[PDB]
């Protein structure tokens, strides 16, 4: 039933707030907490994402943790910003100058039993806790290095709640910051061993789908956090709306981790349509169902032709024929019936919800679990080793109390994850 | 938040520091007396100026600054010029004598004597800082107080404030204005002595700026007045990110971790466009790709060094004014094509560029025309040992015969720590040579 939300760092909380504005929209919340809403479908399940206060006020059970205090004004200042309860925020001074030493060994350390409060208290006026989802990048320090140590400790407080990460890739097209491939190593090492899905969003897919795709010459975080807002509002719409589903997310972890480490999962969005003489034309079924499977629609830069899908939930929203969408989804699988291993039988699933996003008549929201994602973990693990080889950038780690022994086993981690997603990809029945 | 002191000490800093300190005043629109008619927090704020301006109840914002040097006639015009108002009569340490252009003066047999005193007016500016961040420290190489006096001071504030960040600007000899015979021994002894307490040191070459006011600027005999006015344009562009406050503005801490990928290779290589003349400037709109160009031009380069025989490990540029992305994006893909840019192959991200938007202005009376955009480029190039190589051969030619060592003996210094000094030295240009080699 209910999930507790975490938000860590610039990115965390950047496209934590566009969440909470997004799905607050969605539920019929205004920026002051009160319902505004005509169907109670949008109550049904408010109670997953909010506290229910005195007065009929929906807070969002959201915890918002930075370093740095920045972007705690920028959020508190901003659209929804006041919906936010003002205990849940925790941010400190110092900063954590895009370090994962200082997110996740020094500065972190003072600031993380604070959080852990603020935690235990959101838990523990929770019903039936299902488990918490952080919000965070790989590339920085805050979200990525304090980050993972809070999965770690959240873990050893609550060891079988769902622990679930939207967690943003760093690509060289969107960030200038040399030392990112170390961050991400370090956090992909901590990911793997410590949360049960994650869900790989990646600056690189992000950035060509703005500017190929979408042709916007001048791409903002704006817009790639617009892209991620709609997305995570897909993924998350059958714990949010009642119907035809009695899931969550702990059966969907059942269903869509077949070995423990091989649980990253590949996000997809339809429609993307550039602007703006194709933006009013009609869409149909078959139209998203081609658009959402698209290599060139994935949200991490990976091909999937490259490799097979262990695992394929979809989620469709908006009014339309159910006998539709199936048609076209088994279309797909038996027309393509080779991207799809054999050995795990009808591995494709459906769920159509009745309300869309707003803006849409409908969209389809992709979670694709395929041995195709060691792309991305090899794209890092290239730039990780061609400075790590000599050394270079290393002095501002170990200056923090780290050892080389550390990065060794970290790239060690994701060399093998590379290996496993292979093992797979050339498994047969 | 996150304020920086800055420390001026000897001649070339202190004279440094005024022009750098007139610059942020009008950048800023401060006041001669200390007044801001644009501040509406009064008695405080945190604003981006208030990195380096603290704030009285009457509304004086003061430079977070301490001028030091060891006699008193530099400093002296400070207490006596446009700006005296500015300063509190204990940010002004004075001595009687000087270093006589004499390391170990410096460090030693007078530095001794004010030490302690300069240390806790430092500490009395740390003591108003909320989130310090650490010091900036403008001096020469070759003068006794700039070389002996600045290693004493470094040596200090590593005991007093640990890791806290330190921040040189380092003026490198140059026979065209060059005060002392001996300054090639200053300068390694300094540069020894320093090199394990400072995080990341600018080098000013007074050769390569005495030429580029010749030949860009048009003055046939320049002054300390036209290198220093230049010089802190190059200071104010570093210095943009933390004053002022922009969506594209990046901040200095993020290109430190840029450029500097091993503690002793901290010596990035400045250039700075454009630099022309009103008249020339008069018929001449230069643009993003103009000015952009010239920052690969070897003569511009702060320090004169080859860059083409060397290998990048980093290229940052600080753009200001009026600039968009999408001019630099075009600018660097043609600088990218038509240059030889060689980055070392364990660098997988060369460039790093930030758009500070507040435009470059200039002192009225100056030699720069008043441009609408500019641009900085830090670079990180092996080529920059051309310039360590160049002194150690002139400390090696006096030093195989002693000449003028007794000096420096008779003030309490060993030849040790002269040969000491320069053995360092040696590793530092094979360390340089290192970095550069392809990978195995
Ligand atoms: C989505 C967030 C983003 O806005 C995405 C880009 C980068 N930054 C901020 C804004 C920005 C951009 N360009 C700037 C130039 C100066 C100052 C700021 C910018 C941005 C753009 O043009 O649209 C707004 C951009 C940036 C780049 C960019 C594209 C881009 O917008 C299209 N490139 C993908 C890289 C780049 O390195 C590259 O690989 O070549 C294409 C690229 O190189 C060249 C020659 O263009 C370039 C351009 C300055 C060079 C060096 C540093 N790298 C980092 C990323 C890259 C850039 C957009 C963050
Ligand atoms: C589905 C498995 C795995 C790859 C395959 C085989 C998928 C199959 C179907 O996916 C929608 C494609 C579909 O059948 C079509 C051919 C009608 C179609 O939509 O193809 C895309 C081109 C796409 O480029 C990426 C293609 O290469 C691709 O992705 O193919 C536009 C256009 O091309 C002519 C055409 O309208 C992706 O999950
Ligand atoms: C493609 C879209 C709609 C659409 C497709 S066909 C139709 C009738 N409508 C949606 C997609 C939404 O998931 C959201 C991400 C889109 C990002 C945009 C905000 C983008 O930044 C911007 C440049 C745009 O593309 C438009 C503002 C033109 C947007 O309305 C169209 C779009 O992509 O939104
Ligand atoms: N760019 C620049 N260089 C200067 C300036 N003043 C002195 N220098 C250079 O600095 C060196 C001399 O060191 P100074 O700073 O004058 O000496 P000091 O630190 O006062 O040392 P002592 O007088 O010996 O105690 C020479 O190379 C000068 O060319 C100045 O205003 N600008
Ligand atoms: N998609 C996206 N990525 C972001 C955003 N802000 C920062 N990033 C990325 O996050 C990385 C830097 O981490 P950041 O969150 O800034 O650092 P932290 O505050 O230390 O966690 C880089 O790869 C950035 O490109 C954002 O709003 N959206
Ligand atoms: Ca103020
Ligand atoms: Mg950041
Ligand atoms: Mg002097």
């Amino acid at each position: 039933r209910e999930i507790v939300h975490i938000q860590a760092g610039q990115c965390g909380n950047q496209i934590g707030a566009k969440f909470w504005e997004v799905i607050s929209d969605e539920h019929g919340i205004d920026p002051t907490g009160s319902y505004h809403g005509d169907s109670d479908l949008q109550l049904e399940r408010i109670n997953v994402y909010y506290n229910e206060a005195t007065g009929n006020k929906y807070v969002p059970r959201a915890i918002l943790v930075d370093l740095e205090p920045g972007t705690m004004d920028s959020v508190r200042s901003g659209p929804f910003g006041q919906i936010f309860r003002p205990d849940n925020f925790v941010f400190g001074q110092s900063g954590a100058g895009n370090n994962w030493a200082k997110g996740h060994y020094t500065e972190g350390a003072e600031l993380v039993d604070s959080v852990l409060d603020v935690v235990r208290k959101e838990s523990e006026s929770c019903d039936c806790l299902q488990g918490f989802q952080l919000t965070h990048s790989l590339g920085g320090g805050t979200g990525s290095g304090m980050g993972t140590l809070l999965i770690s400790k959240i873990r050893e407080e609550y060891p079988d709640r769902i622990m679930n990460t939207f967690s943003v890739m760093p690509s060289p097209k969107v960030s200038d910051t040399v030392v990112e491939p170390y961050n991400a190593t370090l956090s992909v090492h901590q990911l793997v061993e410590n949360t049960d899905e994650t869900y790989c969003i990646d600056n690189e897919a992000l950035y060509d789908i703005c500017f190929r795709t979408l042709k916007l010459t001048t791409p903002t975080y704006g817009d790639l956090n617009h892209l991620v807002s709609a997305t995570m509002s897909g993924v998350t719409t059958c714990l949010r709306f009642p119907g035809q589903l009695n899931a969550d997310l702990r059966k969907l972890a059942v269903n869509m981790v077949p070995f423990p480490r091989l649980h990253f999962f590949m996000p997809g969005f339809a429609p993307l349509t550039s602007r703006g003489s194709q933006q009013y034309r009609a869409l149909t079924v078959p139209e998203l169902t081609q658009q959402m499977f698209d290599s060139k629609n994935m949200m991490a830069a990976c091909d999937p032709r490259h490799g097979r899908y262990l695992t394929v939930a979809a989620i469709f929203r908006g009014r339309m024929s159910m006998k539709e969408v199936d048609e076209q989804m088994l279309n797909v699988q038996n027309k393509n019936s080779s991207y799809f291993v054999e050995w795990i039988p009808n591995n494709v699933k459906t769920a159509v919800c009745d309300i869309p996003p707003r803006g849409l008549k409908m969209s389809a929201t992709f979670i694709g679990n395929s041995t195709a994602i060691q792309e991305l973990f090899k794209r890092i693990s290239e730039q990780f080793t061609a400075m790590f080889r000599r050394k270079a950038f290393l002095h501002w780690y170990t200056g923090e109390g780290m050892d080389e022994m550390e990065f060794t086993e970290a790239e060690s981690n994701m060399n093998d994850l590379v290996s496993e997603y292979q093992q797979y990809q050339d498994a047969t029945a | 938040m996150r304020e920086c002191i800055s420390i001026h000490v000897g001649q070339a800093g202190v004279q440094i520091g005024n022009a750098c300190w007139e610059l942020y005043c009008l950048e800023h629109g401060i006041q001669p007396d200390g007044q801001m008619p644009s501040d509406k927090t009064i008695g405080g704020g945190d604003d981006s100026f208030n990195t380096f301006f603290s704030e009285t109840g009457a509304g004086k914002h003061v430079p977070r600054a301490v001028f030091v040097d060891l006699e008193p006639t530099v400093i002296d015009e400070v207490r006596t010029g446009t700006y005296r108002q500015l300063f509190h009569p204990e940010q002004l340490i004075t001595g009687k004598e000087d270093a006589a252009n004499n390391y170990a003066r410096g460090h030693y047999t007078i530095g001794k004597e004010i030490i302690d005193l300069v240390l806790d007016r430092i500490r009395k500016l740390a003591d108003q800082c909320t989130g310090l961040q650490g010091f900036l420290v403008f001096h020469s190489f070759g003068g006794g107080t700039g070389s002996g006096f600045t290693s004493l001071l470094m040596e200090r504030l590593s005991v007093d404030y640990g890791k806290k960040s330190k921040l040189e600007f380092s003026i490198y000899p140059a026979p065209q204005v060059s005060t002392a015979v001996v300054e090639p021994y200053n300068s390694i002894l300094t540069t020894h002595t320093t090199l394990e307490h400072s995080d990341c040191a600018f080098m000013v070459d007074n050769e390569a700026i005495y030429d580029i006011c010749r030949r860009n600027l048009d003055i046939e005999r320049p002054t300390y007045t036209n290198l220093n006015r230049l010089i802190s344009q190059i200071v104010s562009s570093i210095t943009a990110s933390l004053r002022f406050d922009g969506a594209l503005n990046v901040d200095l801490t993020e290109f430190q971790t840029n450029l500097v990928p091993y503690p002793r290779i901290h010596f990035p290589l400045a250039t700075y466009a454009p630099v022309i003349s009103a008249e020339k400037a008069y018929h001449e709109q230069l643009s993003v790709a103009e000015i952009t160009n010239a920052c690969f031009e070897p003569a511009n380069q702060m320090v004169k060094c080859d860059p083409r025989h060397g290998k990048y490990m980093a290229c940052c540029l600080l753009y200001r004014g009026d600039v968009v992305p999408k001019d630099v994006n075009a600018a660097i893909a043609t600088i990218k094509t038509k240059r030889s840019i060689q980055f070392v192959d364990w660098c997988p991200t060369g460039f790093k560029v930030g758009i500070n938007y507040q435009p470059p202005t200039v002192v009225p009376g100056g030699d720069l025309a008043k441009v609408q955009r500019a641009v900085c480029m830090l670079s990180n190039t092996t080529a920059i040992a051309e310039a360590w190589a160049r002194l150690d051969h002139k400390f090696d030619l006096m030093y195989a015969k002693r000449a003028f060592v007794h000096w420096y003996v008779g003030e309490g210094m060993e030849e040790g720590e002269f040969s000491e000094a320069r053995e360092d030295m040696a590793a530092l240009e094979k360390d340089y040579e290192e970095v550069g080699v392809d990978s195995v």
